[PDB]
């Protein structure tokens, strides 16, 4: 009926997340400013949460 | 450093190791574990091959895409080794083969191709030239193979005087001659041991160590002249090795003393075939000499790896040997061999 | 000399024998395999070139891999190719078994079947039409043809 | 209070039971698998190798996601008895083809910007 | 009008051309390296330059719908053509 | 409104039975089968003889991916960026940088023919006929690295095929 | 009904300039039938059709023996047809090239090409793009 | 106003209206809300406990005979305290018409299964199971059944990565294919489509 | 014990990439268990990622044996969340292209329903008239099977100069090919024997099981989407639905015989009503705008230029719209949260829910009888795996 768990939430071991990317991360959470180049400001209403920027290289093939 | 060639990635498939191989030899059993060993880290691979293009496809999923290419080459021309290692920073070199053929012989085999190789590779300006040879590669020996071994590897440092040098001794793997040589004899239904192999002492050693042990030669800095004995963590009696094959294999054991003289004929009624013998009087020589022993050269211990011991990677190359009865027969119900050690 | 022409023209027998009969497996996996059927439908008869489908892998030379291969599937698709008897052909078909294709960056699908298996020839389209995988076909056939296997012996 | 129902377990102590059961089933199976899957390894390997996925997550102090992860190695454990999984499912507990990632400073430093 | 590397390598319209020292270039070897003979630069430069008597002209490439979108340039400034956006033709107004 | 398929009942009078029971003994229906393959065996079969001939196509028909130009030799495309925008597989890639002259046009252009669906809509957004879907479709390779297009190939593709191409857009531009 | 048959075969023969003709036609191409010469291509293809049979065996080609390199007697493929014949092949139009051809542009190649995929003329994918990011170059002179 | 607008049908509004009102009057203990959207489709929101309830409900009322379901689903929104919210579509026969049942659950509480009530719902609950994590009590036989053996993760959630976690090749060393982390040759390309200007000023929300 | 044994993925009846565990005594069947998800390729993920027009291709490949139907699909409900009206040439030339599909569909199914029985002759003999179908879907798009035709405002070309000809020509004599198909399968006494009370389904565990189509029709339920729902212009054709009696494989491969001849009847129908007008929804802020109009006009341009890179906005709504293709009820409950980019897109495929069913449908049956009862289902997995 009603156990009353007295913890804090934590699903981290459900999700499936290797652990590199649970400790390591650090995510930012923000209102995107408006973008300089126009005028409205429909962009500027619902809060976002991304990552850290990590490494992008070059692909030998292609570039 | 070759901006070009400076690493990036987490090291997989799709990562760039900054290093460029040209892995002469490499459509063989240690090629091809080089091979996928320099392919999981995103190092772009040239692969020189004389045979049919055909027998070169199990090296295709081995890299990314335009991570391994495949080019063709002759042994006696010296523009061909020059062409497939014009760009390379390290050149490895695998060539090499247990009988004698009409065509090749020893000499040709271990002493002038690896000669040309290191020559054209000086002249090219390769950085890195990892050489192998024989442990047991005397200028005295008994067999031809070491004999020539032993002048080849005289001749490559005499021209790449900053070559890393790798001995191995008996390398046991699932394409291995050795492992499977000792398990091909039970059709005979006689094993024949010189001396009942009670005067043969064998320290094989795995094949993923010898390909972690040139993958780490080749990012190591201080390994530019060095030689290394790449061997195994046990000795083992050639009886002992022979009967722990046997158990494991699950076969009937029926060792039986062979005189030299009537081995070395055998041998030699062998070798005429056409095709690829089966054995050879030079590898009944081989397999009956002891494993030398050398303590002032480093070996896998200094390259950071430990040597896998054989009880644990011999039933991946036995088990094709077993009747349908054992096939399923697990790994640690075999009691492992005496090991002579020290 | 003598071995040479004999190697040669024996050579050209074997490639000519195995080039005329080929007899792909049975193995299709999405929308792709449709137009393999219209190979088999009567406008195209890949039946006249020697080319007839055959259920067991053991009797079997080429696989055709026809559609999207998923990471569950990827075990299976390698098994069935193991245990095809050497010499045997592989040939990639659409774009899903090329590069992964229209679900390439999805997380169950092999981006390619050229990491799990060899591929010797590599057919493009979203479907290909029956005739482009008959042009693929005949490209194989020409390629088998080019091979030298006991020249190659006969010069070691 | 909090208004939460459970999914099996009332408190912690019938939610370590489950999970001393599915050890339990896990320890039995192990043999088996080795046998059947035609593995390499030796049943201590195994043995050892489901120990240390038990204690990975050793951390958990809410009963409802102990039920859940005893769930999920019920559904692994049925999968692995019927043969579902191939040999590659199996061996993909062991990580044998990955290069150890180094877990000092300094080594990370050396190779990459990736803390 | 294509040029030559000091490695023989042809230099292809986008001006790319491997380094000396470059590694990627053996992905050439045995094989050829694709490039495109007809440089844009070259051919739209030999095109002459069209006369007419308007402040203001149109263009859209050629052929109506088969061109480009219609765009119209002004030939006000004397010492200098008007040049299409998309086509890259040039006009002028009469002159001397 | 519907009918019944399988909801009609043989007549029992003995003509009847007696030609059910002849059918039964003597494999009426299995003679019409055989007589039904029979008369296939004599017409003549629908098979063309590829190579040497070939099945109708139209000039809609989406092939090999090219590059066109004007006919003074410009290229049509100003690296507007449509394609790559509607691209529903990703597989156009694209970098562009003012030319040497000031023009707009691309340094890279790369298609990944293995990540293509063929779907067409690139032609369909580009605004000034730069990039069309060709009519060949034989251009099978050996090696996956031949299907990532660069924009040499494209650019060597338009000047191989522009003559029939441009006939088949002559053909169907009046549609779109 | 029987003879008039025998007597198409024996003109089948004889319309393809005899017996070794008929036979150089049944083992490169696999059938023996005539019908009117359309056009002869630039690289010696001969286009054919006949409209009394039934689509798509109503256009037919036979290739020529040697393209521009290499010797096309037995090996011949689908990407010999050059464009614009390629286009009245495929039954995308009702017009051949000698009767429309196709529009002369001074950049369209004078010289089709088959496919080149495994010979030593196959494309290469290579990046077009210049260096991105440009590193400092130590002076020549030393410092002390 | 006539020729490219889709035109309104007022009876069918009316008509689903008047069920919905007598759905709620009849179970004012589990239904939360009743809606009716303009295309003519009828929403019942209820509270998790009267799936079994509500399902069976409308299945046997013999003026409610929705023998057939059509659909079972979840939604994903992370923004909300309960995370997934799960659809039930059904279809009358006897009557023509659709219906459409919402509830809600997060990640730890479980959903009672209705498989008494339809055997269809069987594969549907796993695959929710399977692409969500949704837990469904009295399931008969619950496990995966779109995803890998032994995958990690349930791929139709918001913060699961497009790409996952794992990609497979085949490893000649092994001889076996192995899994491995990520690693693609060309990343995938975000686009930012989203437009700074209001497109429908109807659907404006109160800037509180 | 019983055996156990895996029945597909490369297996020639597995239709695919199925992978079937049964549990045998003998060739008894006692249970079995399909293991689906072999081509899973996270479909609606990647929908989610796409914009509105970029989803439309997707939906060909679901279900890739009647590939315009499932555009159709979409494409209604996209115009239900948009609150728009295709023109009516439209919405005929939809409705014959459909009937076209289904005709393909049907001959496939029917065809290699027969070859998994073992008769080969009847799939070589309408492969041409499949072929020829194709040509028509050529023709009118460009690609023979993945369209992409039907758009959510419309269609996206004119239909060419001769083409309603050509499909008079094909429907005048398809009528024959059907004819000999009936003639070698219908009367057959080995077909019979093979076919007759084989996977027999009643009509309330049809109904409960979640089947839809032929499976419901041929256990006697009077139910068919396009005549009690009807979507695009069925309203103003007339044809009948074939009713079986019996629930077994029988009664269903003739209801399909059947649906193809009223098919032929629809398209006969569709033919003589064609309109004249537009073909695509004249609001260019949904339905690009005329290439002639985008090289001369500025608002034109600038309308290319938004739906071609963004993508027109979907006003924010759930719905699930639902058609009767030919494989069944195909339905898609489409969430829009007024972005260009759909939120969620969930597709219902009537063969999860057959392949569901398959194990209460082969109890009782042997190994044969099972292969029957999979080829009964109308089985494809592309739309199953999604
Ligand atoms: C892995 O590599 C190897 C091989 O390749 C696969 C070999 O074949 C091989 C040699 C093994 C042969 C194939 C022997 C098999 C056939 C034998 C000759 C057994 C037959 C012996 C007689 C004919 C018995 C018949 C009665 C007699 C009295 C006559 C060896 C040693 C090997 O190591
Ligand atoms: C819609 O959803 C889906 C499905 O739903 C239906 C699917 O199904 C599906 C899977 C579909 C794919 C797997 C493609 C499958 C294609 C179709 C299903 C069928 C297409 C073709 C069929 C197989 C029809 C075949 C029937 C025909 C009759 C073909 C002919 C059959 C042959 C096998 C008969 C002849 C056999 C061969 C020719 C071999 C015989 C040759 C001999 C053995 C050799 C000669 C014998 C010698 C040994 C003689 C030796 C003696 C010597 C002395 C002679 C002289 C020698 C000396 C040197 C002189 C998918 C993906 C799918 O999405
Ligand atoms: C046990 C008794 C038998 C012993 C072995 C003999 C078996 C019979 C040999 C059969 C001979 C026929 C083989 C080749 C037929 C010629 C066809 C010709 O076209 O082949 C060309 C070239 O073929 C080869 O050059 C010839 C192969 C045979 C070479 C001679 C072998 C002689 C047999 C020797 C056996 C024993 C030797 C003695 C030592 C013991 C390439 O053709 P291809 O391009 O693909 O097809 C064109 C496709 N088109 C039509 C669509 C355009
Ligand atoms: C006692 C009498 C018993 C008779 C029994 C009844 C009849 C049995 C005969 C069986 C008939 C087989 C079919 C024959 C069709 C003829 C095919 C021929 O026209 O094609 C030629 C095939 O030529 C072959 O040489 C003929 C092979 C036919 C005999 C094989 C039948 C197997 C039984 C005996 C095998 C011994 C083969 C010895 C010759 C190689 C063309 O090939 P080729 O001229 O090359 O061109 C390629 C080489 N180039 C490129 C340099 C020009
Ligand atoms: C009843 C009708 C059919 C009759 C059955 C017998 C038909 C006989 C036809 C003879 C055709 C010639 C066969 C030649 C192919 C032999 C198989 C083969 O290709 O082997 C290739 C092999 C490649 O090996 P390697 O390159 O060294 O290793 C690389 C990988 N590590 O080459 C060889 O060694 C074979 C050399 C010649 C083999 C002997 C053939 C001579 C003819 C004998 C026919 C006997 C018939 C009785
Ligand atoms: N295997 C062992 O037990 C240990 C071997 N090592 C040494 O390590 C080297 C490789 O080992 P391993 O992989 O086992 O041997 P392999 O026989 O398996 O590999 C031989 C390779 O060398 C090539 N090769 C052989 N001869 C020539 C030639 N005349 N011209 C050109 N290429 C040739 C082969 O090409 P192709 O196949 O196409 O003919 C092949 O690629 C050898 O030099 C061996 O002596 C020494 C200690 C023991
Ligand atoms: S490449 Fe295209 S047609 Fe072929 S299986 Fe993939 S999606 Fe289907
Ligand atoms: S045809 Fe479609 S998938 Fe291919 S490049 Fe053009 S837009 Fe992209
Ligand atoms: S090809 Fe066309 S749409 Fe693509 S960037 Fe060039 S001009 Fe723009
Ligand atoms: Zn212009």
């Amino acid at each position: 009926q009603l156990i009353a768990v007295d913890e804090k939430l934590d699903i981290t071991t459900l999700t499936g997340v290797p652990e590199e990317h649970i400790k390591t991360r650090k995510v930012r959470i923000f209102v995107p400013a408006r973008n300089n180049m126009q005028s409205g400001v429909n962009n500027t209403k619902k809060w976002k949460m991304e990552f850290d920027t990590r490494e992008r290289w070059e692909n030998p093939l292609m570039g | 450093l070759h901006h070009a060639l400076i690493p990036h990635g987490k090291g997989g498939r799709s990562s760039v190791s900054g290093i460029v191989a040209t892995v002469f030899g490499a459509t063989g059993f240690l090629g091809r574990y080089v091979v996928n060993h320099l392919g999981r880290m995103g190092s772009q691979v040239i692969v020189p091959y004389r045979c049919e293009p055909y027998d070169t496809m199990h090296l295709r999923p081995m890299g990314d895409l335009g991570q391994i290419i495949f080019m063709e080459w002759n042994g006696k021309d010296k523009d061909s080794i020059r062409k497939v290692v014009e760009h390379s920073n390290v050149v490895i070199n695998l060539v090499g083969r247990e009988w004698e053929t009409k065509n090749f012989d020893f000499e040709d085999v271990f002493v002038k191709i690896p000669h040309a190789i290191a020559q054209v590779s000086k002249e090219a300006g390769v950085e890195k030239l990892i050489h192998i040879s024989h442990l047991n590669a005397d200028i005295k020996s008994p067999s031809r193979y070491l004999r020539s071994k032993a002048v080849g590897e005289k001749e490559v440092r005499a021209a790449f005087p900053e070559a890393t040098i790798i001995k191995p001794s008996d390398i046991f793997g699932r394409e291995d001659r050795f492992l499977n040589y000792f398990a091909s004899m039970r059709w005979f239904g006689g094993v024949p041991l010189i001396s009942l192999g009670k005067e043969t002492v064998k320290q094989p050693v795995y094949i993923v160590d010898v390909s972690k042990g040139i993958i780490n030669a080749i990012k190591d800095p201080d390994a530019k002249g060095k030689t290394f004995a790449f061997v195994g963590p046990n000795r083992y009696l050639l009886f002992d090795l022979v009967q722990y094959i046997f158990a494991v294999a699950y076969r009937p054991f029926l060792p039986y003393p062979l005189p030299h003289f009537a081995y070395r004929w055998v041998g030699r009624l062998f070798e005429v075939s056409p095709f690829e013998p089966w054995t050879t009087r030079d590898k009944v020589e081989r397999v009956h000499m002891s494993d030398m022993t050398l303590p002032h050269l480093p070996g896998l211990e200094d390259l950071g790896i430990q040597a896998t011991p054989l009880e644990l990677k011999a039933i991946e190359v036995l088990r094709r040997h077993r009747t349908y009865r054992w096939l399923t027969s697990e790994m640690e119900d075999v009691k492992p061999a005496k090991t002579v050690n020290i | 000399s003598r071995g040479e022409y004999v190697v040669a023209k024996l050579d050209d027998l074997v490639n000519w024998a195995r080039r005329s009969s080929l007899w792909p497996m049975t193995f299709g996996l999405a929308c792709c395999a449709v137009e393999m059927m219209h190979m088999a439908a009567p406008r195209y008869d890949m039946d006249r070139f020697g080319v007839v489908f055959r259920a067991s892998p053991r009797q079997s030379d080429v696989m055709i891999v026809a559609g999207t291969l998923t990471n569950k599937m990827a075990p299976a698709l390698r098994k069935v190719y193991d245990q095809m008897p050497e010499p045997r052909y592989v040939v990639s078909m659409g774009s899903c078994a090329n590069g992964g294709g229209y679900y390439h960056y999805s997380y169950s699908v092999v981006r390619g079947c050229d990491r799990i298996v060899p591929v010797d020839i590599y057919v493009p389209g979203c479907p290909p039409t029956a005739e482009a995988l008959l042009y693929g076909i005949l490209q194989l056939q020409r390629k088998i043809k080019r091979e030298k296997r006991l020249r190659i012996w006969y010069r070691r | 209070g909090t208004s939460v129902k459970p999914i099996f377990s009332r408190d912690m102590n019938e939610a370590k039971r489950r999970v001393r059961e599915l050890y339990r089933a896990w320890y039995r199976e192990v043999p088996n698998t080795v046998h059947l899957f035609q593995l390499d390894i030796s049943v201590k390997q195994g043995r050892d190798k489901v120990r240390e996925m038990f204690m990975k997550n050793a951390h958990v102090t809410d009963p409802r996601v102990v039920d859940l992860l005893v769930i999920k190695g019920k559904m692994e454990l049925e999968e692995t008895i019927n043969v579902w999984k191939q040999r590659t499912h199996i061996m993909r507990f062991f990580h044998e083809t990955e290069a150890p990632r180094p877990t000092d400073f300094l080594s990370k430093f050396y190779v990459g910007h990736d803390p | 009008g294509v040029r030559t590397s000091p490695t023989g390598e042809k230099v292809t319209h986008t001006g790319q051309a491997y380094d000396d020292g470059d590694y990627r270039r053996v992905r050439f070897s045995d094989r050829q390296k694709e490039v495109n003979e007809n440089f844009a630069i070259d051919l739209i430069a030999e095109q002459p330059v069209s006369e007419v008597g308007s402040r203001v002209i149109s263009c859209d490439g050629g052929g109506g719908a088969l061109g480009h979108p219609r765009v119209y340039i002004n030939l006000d400034k004397e010492t200098k053509t008007g040049t299409c956006g998309y086509c890259g033709l040039q006009f002028r107004q009469p002159h001397h | 409104t519907y009918k019944f398929v399988n909801m009609r009942e043989p007549s029992m009078d003995m003509k009847s039975v007696t030609d059910r029971a002849a059918q039964t003994l003597l494999w009426t229906e299995l003679v019409r089968g055989l007589g039904m393959t029979l008369s296939y065996l004599f017409r003549e079969p629908a098979t063309i003889n590829y190579p040497f001939e070939k099945g109708p196509l139209s000039p809609r028909f989406r092939g090999e991916h090219a590059l066109r130009r004007y006919p003074s030799g410009e290229e049509r495309c100003i690296a507007c960026k449509l394609c790559e925008a509607v691209c529903p597989a990703q597989a156009i890639t694209i970098e562009a940088e003012p030319r040497a002259d000031g023009s707009r046009r691309t340094t890279r252009y790369d298609i990944d023919m293995t990540k293509c669906i063929y779907c067409g809509f690139c032609q369909e957004a580009c605004p000034v006929d730069a990039i069309v879907e060709g009519p060949n479709f034989e251009f099978s390779t050996e090696t996956h690295e031949e299907l990532l297009y660069n924009k040499e190939k494209l650019l060597n593709n338009g000047d191989k095929w522009e003559a029939e191409i441009a006939a088949n857009i002559q053909a169907d531009y009046l549609y779109r | 009904e029987l003879v008039q048959v025998l007597r198409r075969g024996l003109q089948q023969v004889s319309g393809h300039g005899g017996l070794r003709g008929y036979l150089r036609v049944l083992f490169r191409a696999n059938d023996v039938r005539v019908g009117t010469l359309v056009g002869e291509d630039k690289y010696g293809n001969k286009y054919y059709e006949d409209n009394k049979q039934f689509f798509g065996r109503h256009r037919w080609v036979i290739y020529t023996t040697e393209m521009n390199g290499r010797d096309t007697f037995w090996d011949v493929d689908g990407s010999m047809v050059p464009p614009e014949w390629h286009r009245w092949l495929h039954c995308m139009t009702d017009d051949p090239p000698t009767t429309k051809p196709p529009t002369a542009r001074k950049y369209i190649w004078t010289n089709h090409k088959f496919n080149v995929s495994g010979t030593p003329q196959q494309y290469v994918p290579y990046s077009t793009t210049r260096k991105k990011i440009q590193e400092w170059v130590p002076p020549s002179t030393p410092y002390k | 106003t006539r020729p490219t607008i889709r035109p309104r049908n007022d009876v069918v509004h009316k008509q689903l209206s008047a069920f919905g009102q007598y759905v709620a009057e009849i179970l004012p203990k589990y239904v939360q809300q009743v809606q009716v959207s303009c295309f003519n489709e009828l929403e019942i929101f209820i509270h998790p406990d009267g799936v079994i309830p509500v399902l069976t409900f409308l299945r046997d009322h013999t003026n409610a005979q929705f023998k057939s379901l059509a659909d079972l689903t979840a939604v994903d929104v992370p923004t909300r305290q309960n995370r997934f919210e799960i659809v039930y579509n059904l279809l009358s026969l006897r009557f023509n018409s659709r219906i459409r049942v919402k509830t809600y659950t997060d990640e730890l509480t479980p959903i009672e299964s209705s498989v008494t009530v339809y055997k269809a719902a069987n594969w549907y609950e796993r695959e929710i199971w399977d692409m969500f994590g949704v837990f469904f009590a009295n399931h008969p036989d619950l496990r995966r059944i779109l995803t890998d053996y032994g995958f990690e993760g349930h791929p139709f959630r918001k913060d699961f990565p497009l790409s996952g976690y794992v990609e497979l090749r085949y490893d000649d060393e092994v001889k076996r294919v192995v899994a491995e982390p990520v690693e693609l040759a060309q990343e995938f390309r975000k686009f930012d489509l989203n437009s700074p200007w209001e497109a429908f000023p109807a659907y404006r929300q109160p800037p509180e | 014990s019983n055996l156990t044994l895996n029945f597909g993925p490369q297996h020639p009846a597995a239709h695919g990439v199925l992978r079937l565990v049964m549990e045998l005594s003998g060739e008894m069947v006692r249970k079995c268990d399909p293991h689906i998800g072999l081509l899973h390729r996270g479909t609606e993920k990647l929908i989610e990622y796409k914009t509105y027009l970029q989803a439309l291709p997707y939906f060909d490949r679901l279900d890739y044996v009647s590939m315009m139907c499932n555009e159709q699909a979409y494409s209604l409900a996209v115009e239900k969340l948009l609150n728009i009206q295709p023109p009516p040439r439209a919405q005929w030339i939809r409705v014959l292209f459909g009937e076209i599909t289904r005709l393909l569909n049907h001959i496939m199914a029917v065809t290699t329903h027969a070859l998994d029985i073992g008769a080969m002759t009847p799939f070589f003999w309408m492969f041409e008239e499949r072929e020829k179908m194709f040509e028509f879907y050529e023709r009118v798009s460009g690609a023979r099977m993945h369209a992409a035709y039907i758009r959510p405002g419309g269609v996206h070309q004119d239909l060419p100069l001769g083409l309603l000809d050509d499909i008079y020509e094909f429907s005048k004599n398809f009528s024959f090919r059907i004819d000999e198909l009936e003639e070698m399968l219908t009367n057959n006494r080995i077909w019979r024997n093979r076919t007759v009370d084989i996977g027999v389904v009643t009509a309330e565990d049809a109904l409960n099981y979640g089947f839809s189509g032929v499976m419901l029709r041929g256990s006697g339920i009077q139910w068919d989407l396009r005549k009690t729902q009807p979507y695009d212009v069925y309203d103003q054709v007339e044809f009948d639905v074939p009713i079986g009696s019996r629930g077994d494989c029988y009664d269903r491969y003739l209801c399909r015989v059947e649906e193809m001849r009223q098919s032929l009847r629809i398209i006969s129908q569709c033919l003589n009503k064609m309109p004249p007008g537009e073909i695509k929804v004249d609001d260019a802020k949904v339905s690009p705008p005329k290439r002639a109009e985008m090289k001369t006009s500025m608002e034109s341009l600038i309308h290319h230029f938004k739906l071609y890179t963004e993508g027109y906005q979907v006003p924010p709504g759930a719905t699930y719209t639902a058609i009767e293709a030919p494989k069944g009820e195909f339905g898609v409950y489409l969430v829009s949260d007024g972005s260009s980019r759909p939120y969620r897109c969930k597709i219902k495929a009537p063969g999860f829910a057959h392949l569901a069913g398959l194990d209460k449908m082969s109890k009782g049956h042997m190994l044969a009888d099972v292969v029957a009862i999979i080829g009964t289902q109308d089985i494809v997995f592309g739309e199953v795996d999604r």
